């Protein structure tokens, strides 16, 4: 069925090892990570170090910094890439040190440019959700029919968010 | 096409052995209930193509494809004004050998593109 | 049944090669860990790196 995972990052080298330093902010990923899995962790790494260039210029925590993030494993393989959408907002708040609105919860593709693409098993994720309490969850808008195409009775209190690119995501879970 | 239309028909079937309707008049109106909502919403990814991203054919193995190959700057563009270090690349997709040998080709001949087209562009 | 195992560590190379020296202080196990016990030790590892710079910033031991 489905589940409610919390990929989870920090921070496992300290951040200034040389004010000046110009070396690179390397990222570990742990998660019996596949390789398409890498991948999908290397394009949301980057994004949100680019999205962290655009918004917060002067935040060299991400581009300067080695990190580690943990994606709990489960899900299967060609559901794998659908958690990326997740990597970016945790390595972001661990930028910012926000904490992520609760009770929110989110699943999605990125594609590093930031758009999202549409994954499959909405309607376990979607009772995933409802039974972990979650009342924000977030969708791409090309999953939308499939999340409609549910009963009324599974979606009470879940104040949906469709999407089709990530920074509508980072006006949701970072509100102020 | 063959397992959406086989469905409507056996919901027609369906519709007609027990159902009300002797007969069946299948329009985009009913087909709502016939097969559902569509899937494939969108013709492609986007329509706007922003900087650094840009559609490409392929010819995979299930026929065709449209695939947007997509570029980021992955590190601030000025560490140090004066710093003269070349602009490392990182590639992902899968690549094999012989597609990474084409990239580097393809990343050493847009560098020189821009030498001769705009050499004040550090960029690349 | 149940065992009263113990966890050993030590350092197995001069903690000081290079005093200006920035890398990693690599970390080898045994116990003939599985891979999940491979991630888990590394998970560990780095949540004691993290709580060492919450708690002592000055011990760059680990």
């Amino acid at each position: 069925g489905g589940s409610t995972l919390f990929v989870e990052t920090s921070l496992r080298r300290p951040q200034d090892k040389d004010a000046k330093g110009d070396k690179d902010g390397s990222l570990e990923v742990t998660g019996q990570l596949g390789e398409v899995m890498k991948e999908s962790a290397r394009i949301a790494y980057t994004f949100a170090r680019a999205f962290l260039m655009q918004h917060a210029p002067a935040n060299d925590y991400l581009v300067t910094s080695h990190i580690h993030l943990h994606v709990p494993e489960g899900a299967t393989p060609k559901d794998g890439p659908s958690a990326g959408c997740t990597i970016v907002t945790a390595l972001l708040s661990l930028a910012m040190g926000r904490p992520v609105r609760q009770n929110l919860a989110m699943t999605g593709e990125v594609s590093l440019t930031g758009k999202i693409l549409p994954v499959g098993g909405i309607k376990e994720k979607t009772i995933a959700a409802k039974r972990a309490g979650v009342t924000c969850i977030v969708l791409p808008a090309e999953n939308k029919k499939d999340f409609y195409d549910l009963a009324a009775f599974i979606t009470e209190g879940l104040e949906v968010h469709f999407v089709e690119h990530y920074r509508e995501i980072f006006d949701i879970a970072f509100p102020d | 096409l063959q397992k959406q239309v086989e469905k409507v028909l056996r919901k027609s079937a369906y519709k007609i052995v027990s159902g009300e309707a002797e007969s069946v008049e299948v329009t985009p109106e009913n087909l709502q209930d016939f097969v559902g909502k569509p899937v494939f919403t969108v013709e492609r990814m986007y329509d706007v193509t922003p900087p650094g991203v840009v559609m490409g054919l392929a010819w995979t193995a299930m026929g065709g494809s449209t695939l947007f190959v997509e570029t980021s700057l992955r590190r601030p563009q000025d560490k140090d004004a004066k710093g003269d270090k070349d602009g490392s690349l990182e590639v992902t997709g899968q690549l094999g050998e012989v597609m990474k040998e084409s990239a580097r080709i393809a990343y050493t001949f847009a560098r020189a593109f821009l030498m001769q087209h705009a050499p004040a562009n550090d960029y690349l």
